[PDB]
C-alpha cells in the first residue's frame, strides 16, 4: 500500500553531482539496462524542472559478462543520514564476526517492489551521458526503492524481518545481518550444512521476491608486527630495528627501546648480540604479537582505513579511528596496481562491514585522477566506501613491511 | 507561432513568492517605443493584458538598437529570477570536433524567435507581469505566455522543449545527426546533394508542424563554419583563423591575448611552445606595461609564426579503427602529443605542462601525461587509445615497482624519439662496505633564522657551516648536500627528518628549488649513495654527536 513519508534533513537541499564520463560499452549497457527498467515501471524520464543529479556506473557481477548498473548515492546518503540511521536504521550483531563462516547474499532486487515516497522521487535523479556530448543525454528518476541507497533497507526492513521470521525461527543460531543491498548470514554449522541452510534460505526469498560467497571471519586475527631474527646484526640492521621500535613505542603502551637503542660507529660494521639486550627483542616481540592494549571501538566516531603498497602484489592495511590506535591490521595478495588495490579495498570494506556494520574512510596511495578513472573496471561490490588520496610517508610503508 | 508542445511545470522556491518591484517612470519616446513593440508581441500572443489584480511585477525598459534605428524591449528579471527555482544544468560540456564522425552533406538551420515560440507554463505566467508607465505615473500591464528573453529557466526548457520536438523525426531518420546549439540546428548526413536537401524540407516541415520557422530554402548557410572558435568542414576541422599582426611593443595585455590565441591553436598545431612567453608574464604586472621580449620569446614567436604559416587540419573519427597516441619530450617539464588513426593524419594535437608538485622526475611527469590524455580520449571517443612512449618497457618496470604509489598505464609500445625518458640515478638498496658513514644534521633557532648544518663520520672527520635564513626544512637539505661534496663517489648518509628522506627517497630529477637541484647533480655524480634515517633526538650513536 502507501509509502514511508520519506523526509530529508531540514537545512540541506538534494544532491547535485556531475556525471562521470563513461566508456561506450558502459553507456550502451546502461541505456539498454535502463530502457527495460522504465518499461518495468521502476523508473521514468524527467523534465528540466529537476536540478538534482547523481552519478551512475556500469559494473559486471562476479567477473561475469552481464552488466549490473551501479548508482552512487554516496552523497544523497549523507543528506538522508539521520533518517536511515537515527530513524529506522538496523542495529548490528556483534555475533556475526564470531561465526565460523558467513555467506553474503545479494538481495537488493527486492526493493524494486516497494514504492518510493512520490514527493521524494526527485532526489534520485540521475543521467546517462553521451559520447563526445553530441546528444543531451537521457535523464531518469526512481519511483521505487533504489539500491545503492541507504534509505532502502531501513524502509524495506519491516518486510525483510517478516520474510525471515519462519526461517530464523527454525534455527535460532543463524545470525542474519543486513547492510545495503546485501544480506550477511553466519552459522557455526560445518560447511555442507551451512551451504545447505543458505540454499534453503534462498528458497524463502524466492517466494517473497515480489552455498555461494564463502567467507570465514572466525579465522581472522590481527596481522602481527615482525622484527627480523638475523644472526649477524650491524649498525644499519640494528639502527633500523630501533627506528621501527621507535614507531612501535608510539603505540602498544609497554614497548621498550632502551637497552637496544643504547648500543661514531661505522655503518657497515657488524656487531654482536648484547649480553642482556636479548630480553629486549624477547620481551618486545611479545607485546607486539598482541592487540594494542587501551584501544576500543567508538561507535560515535567513524572508521578510517589506510593502505600502503609493498612491492610484489603485496599490500598492508590498518584500520583505526584515532591515528596510532589500530583496531585492525591485515594484508592482501593481468597484474596491475589499480586492480589489486581495488580488490584490497573491497576486501577491507567487507571485513569492516562484518565487524562494525559500517564502511571505513579510505586513504588511497594513488593519484586521484587515475583511481578516479579505472576503479570501476575491477569494482564489483554493490556499495562504494569513502576514499581520499594521499602520499605514503617513507618509513611507514616499512614499519608494516 | 507558439509551439503546441506540452509545457514544463515551473515553480518558485519554498518560502518565497512572486516579484514586486516599483516600476520607475520612463522617458517620452521610450514609452512610445515600448508600446509599439508590446502591441506586436500581444498581436501574436507572446503577451496578453492583465487586470490590476496581479500583485506581481518586474521592471521593463527599452533601448535603442544600433542597427537601423529601432528600440528593443528589455526586462531585467533579476528578482523573478532570484525567486525562481533551479534547473537541470544547460551547461555540461561541448563536443570536440575531433570526436565527430565524418559526414557527406551538412547544413545549419537557425531558429526564428525560439524563446518567444515556446509556451511558458500557464500557472506561472502571473509572475512575469510588467508595466508600461504613463508619461507620468495611469498605468498599463501585460503578462507572458511564452519564454521571456532574460528569464532563467528559458534556456533549460527550450533545450528540453526541442529534444522532444525533435524526438520523433529522429526515430524516423535514425541515420541522421542533429546537433542543437542555441538558436541553431546543425544537421549532418552521409546522403548526398539529392536526398539531403529533400531530407531537409522534411525536417523543416516537421519543425513547422511544431511551430518553429527556419531560414528559406535557398536562404541558409554552408561550411566552412564558425563555432566556439572552430572552423568546421564536413570532412576536416581546425581552429579559426589566428593572426599575429607585426609589432615592436607588446603590452602585458598584448601577450596574454597572444598566449591565449596560442594555447588554443595547439589542439591541432603540433610544436607550439609558449613557455618563454609565460615567463614574461611574471610578476604583479599592470596590463598596460610594455615588456621587452627576452631572446627566447622572439625565437619562439617565429617558430610559432612559422608553424602557423601553413594551415593545418585535424581529421574526424573512425569507430572501427584504434586510437594511436604518442607523446614526446619537448624540454624540461613540457610535453606535446598527437592522436591519430592512420599514417600521421592527426585527429587532434595538444600539450601538457601541468607541473604541479614540488619535486618531480620525468617518469612521473610522463605518466601524468598518459592519465591526462587517457581521460581526454575517453570523453571524446568513448574509449582509451593505445600509447607509444619515449621510455623503455624496462626503465618503467624498474620504476613503478620500486615506487610506493599505485599506477597503471593502459596498453603501450616503445618509441625511439630520442629525447628518451630515463632514471638519472639510483639509491642503494643496502649499506656500502668501505664508505664514509655521514651522520648529517641541520639545525636552527626557531626565532632568529640561524642554525648550523654539520656532520661527523666513522673516520673522525667533522664540519659545520653557518646558515643564515633557513628552516629545518632547508638546513636538513644542507646537512646532506654538504655530505655530498666532502665525500667521494660512494657514501653512507644518515639524517633525521623524514622530510629530507622523503624527497630524496623519491629519485626526483628536478625541483622548483635551487638547493634540492644542487643535491641532485651531486647524486648524478656519485656512484653509490645509501640514505638512512633514525629517530631524531635520541641516544643514537652518531646522530647524538652531530646534534651539537
Ligand atoms: O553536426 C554536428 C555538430 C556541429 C557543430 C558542433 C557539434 C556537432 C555535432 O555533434 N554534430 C552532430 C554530429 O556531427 C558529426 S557526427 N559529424 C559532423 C557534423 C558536422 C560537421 Br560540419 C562535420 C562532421
Amino acid at each position: 500500500i502507501e509509502t514511508v513519508p520519506v523526509k530529508l534533513k531540514p537545512g540541506m537541499d538534494g544532491p547535485k553531482v556531475k556525471q562521470w564520463p563513461l566508456t561506450e560499452e558502459k553507456i550502451k549497457a546502461l541505456v539498454e539496462i535502463c530502457t527495460e527498467m522504465e518499461k518495468e515501471g521502476k523508473i521514468s524520464k524527467i523534465g528540466p524542472e529537476n536540478p538534482y543529479n547523481t552519478p551512475v556506473f556500469a559494473i559486471k557481477k562476479k567477473d561475469s559478462t552481464k552488466w549490473r548498473k551501479l548508482v552512487d548515492f554516496r552523497e544523497l546518503n549523507k543528506r538522508t543520514q539521520d533518517f536511515w540511521e537515527v530513524q529506522l536504521g538496523i542495529p548490528h550483531p556483534a555475533g556475526l564476526k564470531k561465526k565460523k563462516s558467513v555467506t553474503v547474499l545479494d538481495v537488493g532486487d527486492a526493493y524494486f517492489s516497494v514504492p518510493l515516497d512520490e514527493d521524494f522521487r526527485k532526489y534520485t535523479a540521475f543521467t546517462i551521458p553521451s559520447i563526445n556530448n553530441e546528444t543531451p543525454g537521457i535523464r531518469y528518476q526512481y519511483n521505487v526503492l533504489p539500491q545503492g541507497w541507504k534509505g532502502s533497507p531501513a524502509i524495506f526492513q519491516s518486510s525483510m524481518t517478516k520474510i525471515l521470521e519462519p526461517f530464523k525461527k527454525q534455527n535460532p543460531d543463524i545470525v542474519i545481518y543486513q547492510y545495503m543491498d546485501d544480506l550477511y548470514v553466519g552459522s557455526d554449522l560445518e560447511i555442507g550444512q551451512h551451504r545447505t541452510k543458505i540454499e534453503e534460505l534462498r528458497q524463502h526469498l524466492l517466494r517473497w521476491g515480489l552455498m555461494g560467497y564463502e567467507l570465514h571471519p572466525d579465522k581472522w586475527t590481527v596481522q602481527p608486527i615482525v622484527l627480523p631474527e638475523k644472526d649477524s646484526w650491524t649498525v644499519n640492521d640494528i639502527q633500523k630495528l630501533v627506528g621501527k621500535l621507535n614507531w612501535a613505542s608510539q603505540i602498544y603502551p609497554g614497548i621498550k627501546v632502551r637497552q637496544l637503542c643504547k648500543l661514531t660507529k661505522a655503518l657497515t660494521e657488524v656487531i654482536p648480540l648484547t649480553e642482556e639486550a636479548e630480553l629486549e627483542l624477547a620481551e618486545n616481540r611479545e607485546i607486539l604479537k598482541e592487540p594494542v592494549h587501551g584501544v576500543y571501538y567508538d561507535p560515535s566516531k567513524d572508521l578510517i582505513a589506510e593502505i600502503q603498497k609493498q612491492g610484489q602484489g603485496q599490500w598492508t592495511y590498518q584500520i583505526y579511528q584515532e591515528p596510532f590506535k589500530n583496531l585492525k591490521t591485515g594484508k592482501y595478495a593481468h597484474t596491475n596496481d589499480v586492480k589489486q588495490l581495488t580488490e584490497a579495498v573491497q576486501k577491507i570494506t567487507t571485513e569492516s562491514i562484518v565487524i562494525w556494520g559500517k564502511t571505513p574512510k579510505f586513504k588511497l596511495p594513488i593519484q586521484k585522477e587515475t583511481w578516479e578513472t579505472w576503479w570501476t573496471e575491477y569494482w564489483q561490490a554493490t556499495w562504494i566506501p569513502e576514499w581520499e588520496f594521499v602520499n605514503t610517508p617513507p618509513l611507514v610503508k616499512l614499519w608494516y613491511q | 507561432p507558439i509551439s503546441p508542445i506540452e509545457t514544463v511545470p515551473v515553480k518558485l522556491k519554498p518560502g518565497m513568492d512572486g516579484p514586486k518591484v516599483k516600476q520607475w517612470p520612463l522617458t517620452e519616446e521610450k514609452i512610445k517605443a515600448l508600446v509599439e513593440i508590446c502591441t506586436e508581441m500581444e498581436k501574436e500572443g507572446k503577451i496578453s493584458k492583465i487586470g490590476p489584480e496581479n500583485p506581481y511585477n518586474t521592471p521593463v525598459f527599452a533601448i535603442k538598437k544600433k542597427d537601423s534605428t529601432k528600440w528593443r524591449k528589455l526586462v531585467d528579471f533579476r528578482e523573478l529570477n532570484k525567486r525562481t527555482q533551479d534547473f537541470w544544468e544547460v551547461q555540461l560540456g561541448i563536443p570536440h570536433p575531433a570526436g565527430l564522425k565524418k559526414k557527406k552533406s551538412v547544413t545549419v538551420l537557425d531558429v526564428g524567435d525560439a524563446y518567444f515560440s515556446v509556451p511558458l507554463d500557464e500557472d506561472f505566467r502571473k509572475y512575469t507581469a510588467f508595466t508600461i508607465p504613463s508619461i507620468n505615473n495611469p498605468g498599463i500591464r501585460y503578462q507572458y505566455n511564452v519564454l521571456p528573453q532574460g528569464w532563467k529557466g528559458s534556456p533549460a526548457i527550450f533545450q528540453s522543449s526541442m529534444t522532444k520536438i525533435l524526438e520523433p523525426f529522429k526515430k524516423q531518420n535514425p541515420d541522421i545527426v542533429i546537433y542543437q546549439y542555441m538558436d541553431d540546428l546543425y544537421v549532418g548526413s552521409d546522403l548526398e546533394i539529392g536526398q539531403h536537401r529533400t531530407k531537409i524540407e522534411e525536417l523543416r516541415q516537421h519543425l513547422l508542424r511544431w511551430g518553429l520557422t527556419t531560414p528559406d530554402k535557398k536562404h541558409q548557410k554552408e561550411p566552412p563554419f564558425l563555432w566556439m572558435g572552430y572552423e568546421l568542414h564536413p570532412d576536416k576541422w581546425t581552429v579559426q583563423p589566428i593572426v599575429l599582426p607585426e609589432k615592436d611593443s607588446w603590452t602585458v595585455n598584448d601577450i596574454q591575448k597572444l598566449v591565449g590565441k596560442l594555447n588554443w591553436a595547439s589542439q591541432i598545431y603540433p610544436g607550439i611552445k609558449v613557455r618563454q612567453l609565460c615567463k614574461l608574464l611574471r610578476g604583479t604586472k599592470a596590463l598596460t606595461e610594455v615588456i621587452p621580449l627576452t631572446e627566447e620569446a622572439e625565437l619562439e614567436l617565429a617558430e610559432n609564426r612559422e608553424i602557423l604559416k601553413e594551415p593545418v587540419h585535424g581529421v574526424y573519427y573512425d569507430p572501427s579503427k584504434d586510437l594511436i597516441a604518442e607523446i614526446q619530450k619537448q624540454g624540461q617539464g613540457q610535453w606535446t602529443y598527437q592522436i591519430y588513426q592512420e599514417p600521421f593524419k592527426n585527429l587532434k594535437t595538444g600539450k601538457y605542462a601541468r607541473m604541479r608538485g614540488a619535486h618531480t622526475n620525468d617518469v612521473k611527469q610522463l605518466t601524468e601525461a598518459v592519465q591526462k590524455i587517457t581521460t581526454e580520449s575517453i570523453v571524446i571517443w568513448g574509449k582509451t587509445p593505445k600509447f607509444k612512449l619515449p621510455i623503455q618497457k624496462e626503465t618503467w618496470e624498474t620504476w613503478w615497482t620500486e615506487y610506493w604509489q599505485a599506477t597503471w598505464i593502459p596498453e603501450w609500445e616503445f618509441v625511439n624519439t630520442p629525447p628518451l625518458v630515463k632514471l638519472w640515478y639510483q639509491l642503494e638498496k643496502e649499506p656500502i662496505v668501505g664508505a664514509e658513514t655521514f651522520y648529517v644534521d641541520g639545525a636552527a633557532n626557531r626565532e632568529t633564522k640561524l642554525g648550523k648544518a654539520g656532520y661527523v663520520t666513522n673516520k673522525g672527520r667533522q664540519k659545520v657551516v653557518p646558515l643564515t635564513n633557513t628552516t629545518n626544512q632547508k638546513t636538513e637539505l644542507q646537512a646532506i648536500y654538504l655530505a655530498l661534496q666532502d665525500s667521494g663517489l660512494e657514501v653512507n648518509i644518515v639524517t633525521d627528518s623524514q622530510y629530507a628522506l622523503g624527497i630524496i627517497q623519491a629519485q626526483p630529477d628536478k625541483s622548483e628549488s635551487e638547493l634540492v637541484n644542487q643535491i641532485i647533480e651531486q647524486l648524478i655524480k656519485k656512484e653509490k649513495v645509501y640514505l638512512a634515517w633514525v629517530p631524531a633526538h635520541k641516544g643514537i650513536g652518531g646522530n647524538e654527536q652531530v646534534d651539537k
